[PDB]
C-alpha cells in the first residue's frame, strides 16, 4: 500500500527490486509527514528565502520583443544560489533526510550540476554526501567535479557499463538498497520511482507559485504560456504546477532535438521514444527495437536523461502540456541573442525554453502573446562548448 | 507442464535439497553457453536459472554485469536467448527452467507476447527483477496464463504482509535471500524455498536445507569460473563439472 498515487494515468509506478521497496515507503511517509507539518514549510521557507535567494526575479525582455506583439518575461532561476533551479530541491530533500534522522546523502549525476546542488546542500545541513559519476562524465566534467570536492563531497567515479549517467544511477541505487537506514538517496529529476515524481515536483513548485504571483502584478493576468526545457522534467514540472488547474494557460515543454529528430541523435524521448520500464518508472524513453536502454543526444549534458518524468507524460497524453523539440542550432542562436540583447547568459538547457519562446514569437509577431521563460540556469559553465562551436565555424 | 511440482516431489522422496546454478544466457559466446549450460546439468544441477543480457542490470553485482557485457560483446540479443532456450529445453525435457528478467525486457514487445514466447520455448519461471510484488499483477497475470511461474524474492527482513503477499502470489519456488522466513512461508503454504545470494561452497548449501529451503541458488560462484576461464574453454568446462559436482553433492541426504 502507498499512502499516495504512484501514478500518473498509466506513468510512473515503483519498478525497484523488492529490497529497495522499505526505503521507497519510508521515503513516501516522511514527505506526507513533512508536507503537514508548518515546521517543515517554515524551515525549507527559510534556507530559500536566507540561503538560496528567493524569490527569484522575473525579467522582462523588450529588446528580443520590440516591434512584435510578444510580452516575454524570464524567470530568474539562473540567479538562484548554485546558478540553476537544483538548488530548491536538495534543500528540501536534504531537510527531509534530517527529518528521517539521515546523516549520508547519495546522489547521482550526469554533467555535474545535480552533484554539485547536492553537494552544497549537504555541506549547508552538515551532512555526509556521496556522489556517483559515470567516468567519463568525470572526465569532461572536471570543473564540477571539482566543486563537489572543494565542498567536501566525495566524489565516486562509476566504471561499470557505458560509464554515463545510467550507469551512475545504477550505482547510486544499489548502494542505498543497503545503506537506506543511514542514507537519504538524493535523486536528480522529477522522475524515477514513486515518490521521488512528487517530491520533486512539490519541492520546485515554488518557481510557479513566484512566477504566477509576479506577473499578475506586472500584467493583471495570467500568462498565455509557460516555456520549460525538459531533461528530465524538474524544472519544467515546478514551473508548470501551480498552472496545470488554470486552463487558460498554455504549458510548453522543450525537449532537445540535438542534431535533428531525423537524425536520430536528439534527447526527445516523451515525444519520440517509446514507453518502457526503467529506472523505476514506466515511461517514454530512448531504447533500442529490442528494450535495451540507449543514450539522449544534446549539446547540452543536463538534458541528457534518456527518459522524462512520469507527469510529463500524463500532462502529455490529456492534452494538458505541448511538447516540442529545439536543435543545438535553435539553442546556440537563443543562447547568443540573450546575451547581446539583454546582457544574460543562459544555461545551454534553458537556451531551449527561450529558443522556442523566440520560434513563437517570429513565426507570428502579430499574434498577442504574453510569454514566460523558465531561464533554468546561468551559462558561464557553457562559454567554452560555446565558444568551440562558433570558432569551428 | 508442472516441473517445480514435479522436482521438489522426487527431490522430497530422496531427502534431497535442489542445487540450481545461475548463468548468463550466451556467456561468454552462444556456442560456449550452451555447452557450458549442458555441464551444469551433467554434473547434477536439478534446476537452471538464467539471465538475459540487458544494458542496465541493476541488481546483480560485477561478476553478473561482466557475464552481461561480455554476452552483449558477443552481439547476443534477447531473440538469440530464446532461440538458446527452445534448444535447451529440446535436450533435457523434466529440468526446470527459470529466467531472470527485467521489465523493460518483459514489457518491451508486449507482456502477454513475452510469457506466450516463455511457454513456446518450454521455459517454467520468470523472476522479474524489478517488479515488486505490489506493482506485479499484470506480470504475474500473464505469466500464469501462460503456464509459467511468476517468481517472487522474499528479502530477510519481510514484514507479514509482504510474507502472505510472496506466499500467494509466487508460484514454482520462492527465491528466499541470504528459519523464521521459512517457518513463516510454509505456514502461509508458499511455493518451495530456495536460498540464494552469496551461496558459494557446499556447505553453504547443506546449512540452506537444515534450515528448511527446499534447495540452493548459485550464480556469482559459477560465473566466476567461466570468466576465470575465459582463455581456456576446455578447462572452463572441467572446473564448472568439479564444482557443480561438489555443490549437488552437498545437497544430498
Ligand atoms: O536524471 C536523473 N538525474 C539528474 C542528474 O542531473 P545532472 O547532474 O544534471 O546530470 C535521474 C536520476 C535517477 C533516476 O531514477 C533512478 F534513480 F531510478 F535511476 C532518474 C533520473
Ligand atoms: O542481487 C543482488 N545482489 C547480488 C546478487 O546478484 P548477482 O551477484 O548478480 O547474482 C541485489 C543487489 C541490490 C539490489 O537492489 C537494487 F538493485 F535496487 F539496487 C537488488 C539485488
Ligand atoms: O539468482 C540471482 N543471482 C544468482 C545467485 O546469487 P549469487 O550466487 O550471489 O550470484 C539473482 C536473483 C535476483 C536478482 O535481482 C533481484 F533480486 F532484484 F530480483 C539478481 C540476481
Ligand atoms: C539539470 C538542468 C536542467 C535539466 O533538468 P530538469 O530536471 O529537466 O529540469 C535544466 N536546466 C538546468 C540549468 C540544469 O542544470
Ligand atoms: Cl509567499
Ligand atoms: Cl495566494
Ligand atoms: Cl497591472
Ligand atoms: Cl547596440
Ligand atoms: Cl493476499
Ligand atoms: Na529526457
Amino acid at each position: 500500500t502507498t499512502l499516495l498515487n504512484p501514478y500518473f494515468g498509466e506513468f510512473g509506478g515503483m519498478y525497484v527490486p523488492q529490497i529497495l521497496m522499505p526505503a521507497l515507503n519510508q521515503l513516501e511517509e516522511a514527505f506526507v509527514s513533512a508536507q503537514k507539518d508548518p515546521e517543515f514549510q517554515a524551515q525549507f521557507a527559510d534556507l530559500l528565502k536566507n540561503y538560496a535567494g528567493r524569490p527569484t526575479a522575473l525579467t522582462k525582455c523588450q529588446n528580443i520583443t520590440a516591434g512584435t506583439r510578444t510580452t516575454l518575461y524570464l524567470k530568474r532561476e539562473d540567479l538562484l544560489h548554485g546558478g540553476a533551479h537544483k538548488t530548491n530541491q536538495v534543500l528540501g530533500q536534504a531537510l527531509l533526510a534530517k527529518r528521517m534522522g539521515k546523516s549520508e546523502i547519495i546522489a547521482e549525476t550526469g554533467a555535474g550540476q545535480h552533484g554539485v546542488a547536492s553537494a552544497l546542500a549537504s555541506a549547508l545541513l552538515g551532512l555526509k554526501c556521496r556522489i556517483y559519476m559515470g567516468a567519463k562524465d568525470v572526465e569532461r566534467q572536471s570543473p564540477n567535479v571539482f566543486r563537489m570536492r572543494l565542498m567536501g563531497a566525495e566524489v565516486i567515479p562509476v566504471h561499470s557499463g557505458s560509464a554515463t549517467l545510467k550507469d551512475a544511477c545504477n550505482e547510486a541505487l544499489r548502494d542505498w538498497s543497503g545503506s537506506y537506514e543511514t542514507a537519504h538517496y538524493m535523486l536528480g529529476t522529477a522522475a524515477g520511482p514513486h515518490p521521488y515524481p512528487t517530491i520533486v515536483r512539490e519541492f520546485q513548485r515554488m518557481i510557479g507559485e513566484e512566477t504566477k504571483a509576479q506577473i499578475l502584478d506586472k500584467e493583471g493576468r495570467l500568462p498565455d504560456a509557460v516555456i520549460a526545457c525538459v531533461g528530465g522534467g524538474s524544472n519544467a514540472i515546478g514551473m508548470f504546477a501551480d498552472f496545470i488547474n488554470d486552463t487558460s494557460v498554455g504549458l510548453i515543454g522543450v525537449e532537445p532535438g540535438g542534431h535533428g529528430i531525423e537524425t536520430g541523435e536528439h534527447g526527445a524521448p516523451l515525444k519520440h521514444g517509446r514507453v518502457g520500464i526503467y529506472f523505476g518508472m514506466k515511461a517514454p524513453m530512448m531504447q533500442t527495437a529490442d528494450g535495451q536502454i540507449e543514450e539522449s543526444y544534446s549539446i547540452s549534458a543536463g538534458l541528457d536523461f534518456p527518459s522524462v518524468g512520469p507527469q510529463h507524460a500524463y500532462l502529455n497524453s490529456i492534452g494538458r502540456a505541448d511538447y516540442v523539440s529545439i536543435t543545438d542550432d535553435e539553442a546556440l542562436e537563443a543562447f547568443k541573442t540573450l546575451c547581446r540583447h539583454e546582457g544574460i547568459i543562459p544555461a545551454l538547457e534553458s537556451s531551449h525554453a527561450l529558443a522556442h519562446a523566440l520560434k513563437m514569437m517570429r513565426e507570428q509577431p502579430e499574434k498577442e502573446q504574453l510569454l514566460v521563460v523558465n531561464l533554468s540556469g546561468r551559462g558561464d559553465k557553457d562559454i567554452f562548448t560555446v565558444h568551440d562551436i562558433l570558432k569551428a565555424r | 507442464m508442472e516441473r517445480y511440482e514435479n522436482l521438489f516431489a522426487q527431490l522430497n522422496d530422496r531427502r534431497e535439497g535442489a542445487f540450481v546454478p545461475f548463468v548468463t544466457l550466451g556467456d561468454p559466446g552462444i556456442e560456449q553457453s550452451l555447452k557450458i549450460i549442458d555441464t551444469l546439468i551433467d554434473a547434477g544441477a536439478d534446476a537452471l536459472e538464467l539471465g538475459v543480457p540487458f544494458s542496465d542490470p541493476l541488481a546483480d553485482g560485477p561478476t553478473i554485469q561482466n557475464a552481461n557485457l561480455r554476452a552483449f560483446a558477443a552481439g547476443v540479443t534477447p531473440a538469440q536467448c530464446f532461440e538458446m532456450l527452445a534448444l535447451i529445453r529440446e535436450k533435457h525435457p523434466t529440468i526446470p527452467i527459470g529466467l531472470l528478467m527485467y521489465a523493460n525486457l518483459v514489457f518491451n514487445n508486449g507482456i502477454d507476447a513475452f510469457y506466450a514466447r516463455c511457454e513456446q520455448v518450454g521455459v517454467d519461471s520468470v523472476l522479474v527483477a524489478d517488479v515488486p510484488v505490489e506493482e506485479s499483477a499484470p506480470f504475474r497475470q500473464a505469466a500464469l496464463r501462460h503456464n509459467i511461474a511468476p517468481i517472487f524474492i522474499c528479502p530477510p527482513n519481510a514484514d507479514d504482509d509482504l510474507l502472505r503477499q510472496v506466499a500467494s502470489y509466487g508460484r514454482g519456488y520462492t527465491y528466499l535471500l541470504s528459519h523464521h522466513l521459512i517457518e513463516k512461508l510454509k505456514e502461509y503454504h508458499a511455493a518451495p524455498a530456495l536460498q540464494g545470494f552469496g551461496i558459494s561452497s557446499p556447505e553453504q548449501v547443506s546449512a540452506a536445507v537444515r534450515a528448511g529451503a527446499a534447495g540452493a541458488i548459485s550464480g556469482s560462484a559459477i560465473v566466476k569460473i567461466i570468466e576465470k576461464n575465459l582463455a581456456s574453454p576446455k578447462q572452463m568446462l572441467a572446473e564448472l563439472r568439479s564444482f557443480v559436482s561438489a555443490m549437488k553433492a552437498a545437497s544430498r541426504a
